[PDB]
């Protein structure tokens, strides 16, 4: 009964998982694209930083 | 910045303390020469090599021949996948494979984990010590006669024993000829792929053998004088 | 003669070029890749650097003179000149006795060689190569070791000749021929056994694949300075007229030659340095 | 009868699920991002060479001051260095070498480390006695570790072979919290930094959001065709980036609860080996199989550029707190620091 | 996501053929080696034939050798596996497995107890 068990537990996980609240794509694009934007210039591998700021001159 | 380069001293000479450490770990690790051992259960590779240590899950064997220091690793307490741990062992000196030969429903089980282990992106240039145990049953079960190699291998009806072959005083024609295909079975799959870069090298093998400490240091020196030959351009 | 003059000036300088490019890439190969940094190539770096100068210092000055038929430096310089010649040419031998000895342990002891070639021997070995090297370069010369105005040729007498023909060439030579041959013993039984691995596959090993490699090895080391020890001693011993001075010219430029071939049978004929190339 | 009819059940979830994903992908993360500039080409270069490592280098992590960092490597050694000096701060001898990862606490008191021996070791780095203990030894899984990451001092989420995460007590040694679900090894993990989620990517291609507290899967989120063998963060927490063996890096949104963007070239056919986001996010960095490491535009899925200095795998990298450096490390046996310049 | 549904098999008289399909979905199917794998009642799983990315390389079990062929169509992104002659000792659930990773000759887990990349079988029975 190893089987049935392990079948009842795929189930109850996936009603779980369907029931949860999804916001639209467009909604969670533009929310990455302007953490990107506001966070750009403290971005030292985006924008590498002048020679006396970098530690690793 | 009196503080400041008094910290860096400081530092400096850590540093140096720990690099001293790591001078004398780098000729003990250098030294010791790393095996990986691979088997089904069938397979008795716990008495392939007569110091045993049980490291957590990880069982190591580590034997002395001729003042040279193998640590071999058996890995018990994982589960039957395989493919992500066992390219921890990536840079052993060789694997040492054992196969139960007298049992023929679970031999192409044997060759199908041998032919990964070939075949392996990571694998590719670790060369392959087989062991073909339990040579003595193989020798009773087809004495026997009860079971054929041809119901599971239909090759074996056409095969026929090298002439290179060495069998043993006292020795069956009927067993030399199940001795020699399983090792051809093997080298099949050996000889299809490798480049030179790794070779096998295989060994029949009995249950009360004290020999296999000797041929696992035989067989590694042929594996690394034939890598620093190849590299030569003398071979 | 004008004719023959251009002719040998050219080959001079081909001779000049090639040693000079052949030893800057071995150089450049292992300065730029980090894999090739390791001690297994110092020896192969030693003697490419030694080979490196010995273009740059001695062949100049011997094209020179060879061309001009005279010494128009001081003879001040030309006792230096001399001992860079001997000093760099005693160091390339002594570094082709290393790598030797050093293939000769990895072949041979293969489990053992990570702990019998450790750094602190390579530098002792490297060391004592020059220490020999320039006892018998600067030290002898200048001492009046080797003694018996236009010309420049090292003077050699009987003994000079004896003991530095047998230190730097001939015992070097029997124990690199004692020590190839083992090693040609074991590759040519290791490849019998690979392919006699499987009847159903065809050889994958050439039978002459050691028999070519070895031959050159240690045919450009014999045919390169063999004749040059050989008049060097007998010029020693039946004095500096004994020799036609054509054939002392061949001679001293066939050992020249040799630091044009190290690049080429140490370097291209590896298999690490052949794939560093493709990273240069 | 029964089993028959829940495993049809399962299928008609999954089709319920599927549905609702695509009526939500009203629009593609590479429409939204098309009219945004590129970031140009990104040239970093190798400001510190770590050596020391006599092995291939499996895992390393950076401490909290974007200074110190620890590696651990299957030579049996973890060691601390100071990036900016290259000096090492320790060298901690390993029971068990087949170490697979290393982490380093947020306080900076702790590293921990494990692999093939099942167990997660806590290690004292500030003893009176100057030198670094063993101070925990976590028992419970029954297969390899694969990662692990403090939370705290005292609690530490780990990944295993066995399929399952734990959330670890350190005082006590007890597992509080047991995190089911995947069917393959669990490869890695990484913590929101809220560290109140983490998500999890595993063997069976598939990443699982968990909850710390309640203990159970949120969100599933598949895609890929093979192994998950990294998995990291977005800066903000909403999102979270994985890489594959099927040579594919993947940003999953979790409120979208859905794949955004996918991260291959036609050249790339080799497996990812680790993943991590710059401090705001717009980069991708990726080692690969191939001995390199990939630097991504996150928004655009364009390469920005590659970090070219290892002669074997790129087993790890990771980038400090404040966004100055990322850290590469290798099979080769060595780590490499690398910033740009203006 | 990766799923693979086994199709055909059932009740065959002994000597009888049989066809088996795979349906491959949530993957290049062109990028990947495909096995066939089966269990038998009271028996752990056992590999019966693999086919290479291209179906150039084609390998069978000797117990299955000469009876079984096996076929992919990359384009259909489905895979076969033709049993004519059939015994009574090939009654067992019969798997589609798919090998871990793209790009590459070894296969390691196919025949392994929890396979994320295998489907979830077909049955197949030859007693009369
Ligand atoms: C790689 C090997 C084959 C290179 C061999 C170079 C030899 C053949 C060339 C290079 C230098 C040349 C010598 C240069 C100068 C002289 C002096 C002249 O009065 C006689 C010819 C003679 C002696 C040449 C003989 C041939 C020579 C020795
Ligand atoms: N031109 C060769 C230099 C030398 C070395 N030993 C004697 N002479």
């Amino acid at each position: 009964t190893a089987s049935i068990a392990q079948a009842r537990k795929l189930v109850e996980q996936l009603k779980m998982e369907a029931n949860i609240d999804r916001i639209k794509v467009s909604k969670a694009a533009a929310d990455l694209m302007a953490y990107c934007e506001a966070h750009a210039k403290e971005d030292p591998l985006l924008t590498p930083v002048p020679a006396s700021e970098n530690p690793f001159r | 910045t009196e503080d400041q380069r008094n910290e860096e001293k400081a530092q400096r000479e850590a540093n140096k303390m720990i690099e001293k450490q790591l001078q004398k770990d780098k000729q003990v690790y250098r030294a010791t020469h790393r095996l990986l051992l691979l088997g089904a259960d069938n397979s008795g590779k716990s008495t392939i090599v007569k110091i045993y240590h049980v490291n957590s899950g990880i069982f190591e064997t580590k034997f002395q021949v001729d003042k040279v220091n193998f640590h071999m690793f058996d890995v018990g307490a994982q589960r039957d996948e395989r493919r992500k741990w066992i390219q921890c062992f990536n840079d052993v000196t060789a694997i040492i494979f054992v196969v139960d030969s007298s049992d023929y429903n679970r031999l192409q089980e044997a060759l199908n984990d041998f032919k990964s282990i070939w075949n392996n992106r990571w694998l590719r240039t670790i060369s392959v010590i087989l062991f073909l145990n339990k040579q003595d049953l193989l020798a009773e079960k087809v004495l026997a006669g009860k079971s054929k190699i041809e119901d599971y291998f239909p090759e074996f009806a056409r095969y026929t024993t090298p002439e290179d072959a060495t069998p043993e005083p006292g020795e069956d024609p009927r067993v030399t000829r199940a001795k020699y295909f399983i090792r051809d079975e093997f080298l099949r799959i050996s000889t299809a792929s490798g480049d030179g870069r790794h070779y096998c090298y295989p060994h029949f093998t009995c249950s009360v053998d004290t020999e296999n400490a000797r041929r696992i240091f035989n067989d590694c020196r042929d594996i690394i004088q034939r890598m620093h030959l190849r590299q030569y351009e003398l071979l | 003669s004008t004719a023959c003059k251009i002719t040998i000036t050219v080959v001079l300088a081909v001779l000049i070029l090639i040693t000079v490019a052949g030893n800057v890439v071995v150089c450049l190969a292992v300065g730029l890749n980090r894999r090739l940094r390791n001690l297994t190539n110092c020896f192969i770096v030693s003697l490419a650097i030694t080979d490196l100068l010995l273009g740059l210092l001695v062949l100049p000055f011997s094209a020179i003179y060879q061309l001009s038929c005279k010494w128009s430096f001081g003879k001040v310089f030309c006792n230096i000149y001399t001992s860079l010649d001997v000093m760099l040419c005693t160091a390339s031998i002594l570094n082709l006795f290393m790598i030797s000895l050093d293939r000769y342990c990895a072949v041979m002891d293969p489990l053992r060689y990570p702990v019998l070639v450790t750094p602190v021997r390579v530098a002792i070995s490297l060391v004592l190569i020059w220490v020999i090297s320039i006892t018998l370069s600067f030290l002898s010369i200048h001492l009046g070791w080797n003694s018996r105005t236009s010309k420049c040729k090292v003077q050699v007498n009987e003994v000079y000749g004896l003991v530095d023909g047998l230190v730097t060439f001939y015992l070097p030579l029997l124990i690199m021929c004692i020590t190839y041959y083992r090693i040609f013993k074991v590759a040519r039984d290791q490849a019998k056994r690979i392919n006699h691995i499987s009847s159903w596959k065809a050889a994958t090993i050439r039978e002459h694949k050691a028999t070519v490699t070895l031959a050159a090895v240690m045919g450009a080391f014999i045919i390169c300075w063999f004749p040059y020890f050989t008049a060097f001693v007998y010029r020693g011993l039946r004095g500096d007229d004994a020799i036609n001075e054509v054939l002392e010219a061949i001679v001293l430029w066939l050992g020249y030659a040799n630091s044009a071939l190290n690049p080429i049978l140490y370097a291209a004929l590896n298999r690490d340095f052949r794939t560093g190339y493709q990273q240069l | 009868s029964e089993l028959d009819q829940l495993r049809q059940e399962a299928e008609q979830l999954k089709n319920q699920i599927r549905d609702a994903r695509k009526a939500c992908a009203d629009a593609t993360l590479s429409q939204i991002t098309n009219n945004i500039d590129p970031v140009g080409r990104i040239q970093m270069r190798t400001r510190r060479t770590l050596r020391g490592h006599l092995a291939k280098i499996y895992a390393m992590h950076w401490g909290t001051d974007s200074r110190l960092l620890v590696s651990a490597s299957q030579d049996g050694k973890l060691i601390i260095w100071d990036s900016y000096t290259t000096n090492k701060v320790h060298a901690i001898p390993l029971r068990s070498s087949w170490v697979m990862t290393c982490a380093y606490a947020p306080s900076g008191n702790y590293v921990a480390c494990g692999g093939l021996d099942n167990i997660c070791s806590i290690y004292n780095l500030k003893t009176r006695e100057g030198n670094v203990r063993v101070s925990r030894e976590l028992a419970g899984h029954t297969g390899y570790l694969s990662c692990c990451r403090f939370l705290d001092d005292n609690q530490i989420v780990t990944s295993s072979g066995d399929t399952t995460c734990a959330l670890w007590d350190i005082e006590t040694g007890q597992q509080t919290t047991t995190f089911t679900g995947h069917t393959g090894d669990v490869m890695s993990l990484s913590l929101a930094p809220d560290t109140r989620l983490f998500v999890s990517g595993a063997c069976d291609a598939s990443a699982k959001l968990w909850d710390v507290r309640e203990g159970m899967c949120r969100q599933t989120f598949t895609g890929h065709e093979s192994d998950i063998n990294a998995i990291c963060f977005f800066p903000n927490g909403n999102a979270f980036a994985t890489g594959s063996d099927d040579a594919t890096c993947r940003l999953f949104d979790l409120r979208a609860d859905q794949e955004l963007m996918t991260y291959s070239h036609d050249n790339i056919i080799c497996g990812i080996t680790s993943v991590s986001f710059s401090k705001s996010g717009r980069l991708l960095l990726a080692g690969y199989d191939d001995f390199n490491c990939n630097v991504w535009d996150a928004l655009k899925a364009d390469r920005a550029g590659v970090l070219a200095g290892h002669d074997n795998r790129v087993s790890c990298l990771g980038v400090t707190d404040d966004g100055m450096a990322v850290a590469t490390g290798s099979w080769d046996s060595f780590l490499k620091i690398w910033n740009g310049s203006s | 996501q990766v799923q693979l549904q086994e199709s055909g098999g059932g009740l065959v008289q002994p000597g009888g053929s049989l066809r088996l399909s795979c349906a491959a979905s949530g993957f290049t199917f062109s990028n990947y080696k495909m096995n066939w794998v089966r269990q038998a009642p009271g028996k752990g799983l056992e590999w019966v034939s693999d086919i290479s990315q291209s179906g150039a390389s084609i390998s069978y079990t000797g117990s299955v050798k000469g009876r079984f062929t096996i076929s992919r169509d990359n384009a259909k992104n489905t895979l076969y596996l033709q049993m004519n002659s059939l015994k009574p000792e090939d009654t067992a659930v019969y798997y589609c497995a798919r090998c871990p990773a793209p790009f590459t000759r070894d296969c390691f887990d196919v025949t392994s107890t929890t396979y994320a990349y295998r489907g979830q079988g077909t049955q197949v029975t030859v007693s009369s």
